[PDB]
RNA sequence: UUCUGGUGUCCUAGGCGUAGAGGAACCACACCAAUCCAUCCCGAACUUGGUGGUUAAACUCUACUGCGGUGACGAUACUGUAGGGGAGGUCCUGCGGAAAAAUAGCUCGACGCCAGG
RNA sequence: UGGCCCUCGAGUGCAAAGGCAGAAGGGAGCUUGACUGCAAGACCCACCCGUCGAGCAGGGACGAAAGUCGGCCUUAGUGA
């Protein structure tokens, strides 16, 4: 659940990711999609493993979407006790996947290929996905 | 296209004001001028209703010159002469002063002064 | 001449070549504002003085002391200084001085096209320009700095555009 | 004193024509051919580009047309 | 009863845009301006004395549902109290309350004192 | 500079929140309560302490007048 962004003042508390309130957007792009079960915290380093494996067994084909952005920065200890906060950008940042909302979006492709498709991003993604189509 | 919100000219002309609010509204002297002629009133407070309300034809009925001037000062005395009197026997002097666009010496300095012949003083 | 000339030949036609109404509601100037901006950056007063002594000539009427908005520019400007004016004139005193640059002061100019490009604002509203070298009957080239022109723009009461240089066209005004 | 008379210039206002004996007011050529006149500048010529476009119409007479080598 | 002016109770079902239309009985433009007064530049705006013309603009009405706004029923989210599950760190159940968004629809206000036709 | 769209998206002495165009915003003239002596009724603290405040008494300033002002938009700029 996340996608490059640029350079800014980012730096603040981590948060909590709550019910699934928020989170539940449908299908507007693409024909099929795919939402999450349980909110967490998407690191940068699995969205781009995820997004070059949707395309990885496409490969010159469709376009994908990205209706979600990452905010929550990640806050991490070294090894040493607990003097102050951490610093936000030791490993990287994340957000929060909750439920009910939409994810990835394929379309411009038969059903087969843009399902297996979704099959390898699923596994990318430390959180149970489910799969929808349409309606 | 956008709509845009600008105060209207009886919003900036420092018409309403503060403490005379003592009161739920201070007994105001509505003193115009048209553009020919100038209406006074002694409008009340509370909801509405006035004490006394005249004008410069009404004067005209009572004696006055028929196509005579009524933008001349000497008429604005008469509008607050006339206006005055009967509305002190309605019951007692309830007029205060209030005018925003009158430069002192307005068309209105002499529907004041009128008021202090009648008893109305300050 | 020029303000009478107005509701005898100006007003007529402008009835005629419009829409046919009343007689008011026509393309009428209400002002003439001859602003003369001075050489910004150079931090003078001389040149302040040069100007408000200047147009207080053409115009006989002492201009403004208008002041640099408040604003983060590039230079080093500040926010207090003075650096150009703009003289106004209305009723009588407007159709005279109009009608000054419409006979005199021109084609006095030495080469003189005439030629104008597109300008107009978009609301009934018309402004000119003048080189730094122009002539009026009170200009006096004897006791002045250097030469310098000054800027024109006349407004009027049009709605559109088109009726906007309609009024200066059969008023007298170089097209 | 300057600030004294703001000088009003009535006479000038009024009476623009005036005398036109003192200065030139619109006597000159205003808008109209001076002497000889020989500027040809990049707008005179240039512009009024004359368009010459002519061609070989179909007319009623025998005549054998065709070079003596044929080629494409 | 209709129209018009000043001041309120109510402040974007009452706002904005567009089109049409009315009055020199009332209100605005407008005429004049050596003055009281005003404009650090112009009486543009205030202001003062008032033929004529107009009511275009402004303003006051009417029509027209583009743009705002007002706003159900049902469902959903959340939650008090009393309990039960549970691997995403929340959720479910009995019960009470139950909006935001969105949809049908409403709607381009309605009146009070006084004065002048 | 002139015209149009001109709608806390500006300006508030300085951080920030809130509030403000009936303006403390901005400009000008006169002035200078950036008043003395008190002060019903209350807020804020364990206490000390802090804050607001109609009106009254003795005298002034501004406006035609009603009328305002006992500091500076408010909250720090301090210490028995």
């Amino acid at each position: 659940m996340l996608s490059p962004k640029r350079t800014r003042f980012r730096k603040q508390h981590r948060g909590r990711m709550k019910g699934i309130s928020y989170r539940g957007n449908r299908i507007c792009f693409g024909r099929y999609a795919l939402q999450a079960l349980e909110p967490a915290w998407i690191t940068s380093r699995q969205i781009e493993a995820g997004r070059r494996a949707m395309t990885r067994n496409a490969r010159r084909g469709g376009k994908i979407w990205v209706r979600i952005f990452p905010d929550k920065p990640v806050t991490v200890r070294p090894a040493e006790t607990r003097m102050g906060s951490g610093k936000g950008s030791p490993e990287y940042w994340v957000a929060v996947v909750k439920p009910g909302r939409i994810l990835y979006e394929i379309s411009g492709v038969a059903e087969n290929i843009a399902r297996r498709a979704v099959a390898i991003a699923a596994s990318k993604m430390p959180i149970r996905t489910q799969f929808i189509i349409s309606g | 296209k956008a709509k845009t919100r600008r105060e209207d000219r009886t919003a900036r002309h420092v018409r309403i004001r503060k403490k005379v609010e003592g009161t739920p509204e201070r007994p105001r002297l509505c003193v115009f001028r048209s553009n020919k002629h100038l209406y006074v009133q002694v409008i009340d407070d509370s909801k509405m209703h006035t004490l006394a309300s005249a004008s410069t034809m009404q004067k005209s009925i009572s004696e006055e010159l028929d196509y005579s001037s009524s933008p001349t000062i000497e008429v604005a005395k008469k509008v607050g002469e006339v206006i005055a009197s009967a509305c002190l026997e309605k019951g007692i002097t309830k007029v205060a002063f209030d005018r925003g666009g009158y430069p002192y010496h307005g068309r209105v300095k002499a529907l004041a002064d009128a008021a202090r012949e009648k008893g109305l003083q300050f | 001449r020029l303000k009478t000339n107005y509701i005898e030949k100006m007003v007529p036609l402008l009835k005629e070549e419009f829409s046919y109404s009343n007689i008011l509601e026509v393309p009428k100037v209400v002002k003439i504002v001859v602003n003369c901006g001075i050489g910004d950056a150079s931090q003078n007063a001389k040149g302040l003085d040069a100007a408000i002594n200047e147009l207080a000539l053409i115009t006989g009427q002492r201009p403004v002391k208008t002041k640099a908005k408040t604003s983060i520019a590039g230079f080093k400007v500040r926010e207090g200084m003075t650096l150009g004016i703009a003289v106004t004139l209305r009723g009588n005193l407007m159709y005279s001085f109009l009608d000054r640059l419409i006979n005199l002061a021109l084609p006095r100019t030495r080469d003189f096209q005439g030629v104008n490009p597109n300008s107009f604002d978009g609301h009934g509203n018309y402004s000119v320009g003048f080189r730094e070298q122009s002539v009026f009957p009170e200009i006096k080239p004897e006791i002045v700095g250097k030469a310098r022109g000054m800027d024109v723009c006349i407004t009027t009461t049009a709605k559109t555009d088109k009726e906007a240089y309609k009024l200066l066209s059969l008023m007298g005004m170089p097209f | 004193k300057k600030e004294l008379h703001p000088e009003f210039h009535e006479d000038a206002k009024v009476y623009c024509n005036g005398e036109l004996v003192m200065t030139t007011g619109g006597t000159k050529k205003e808008y109209v051919v001076d002497v000889w006149s020989g500027n040809h500048p990049f707008y005179l010529g240039n512009r009024s580009a004359l368009m010459v476009d002519a061609d070989q119409v179909e007319k009623f007479r025998k005549r054998f047309a065709g070079l003596s080598e044929i080629m494409e």
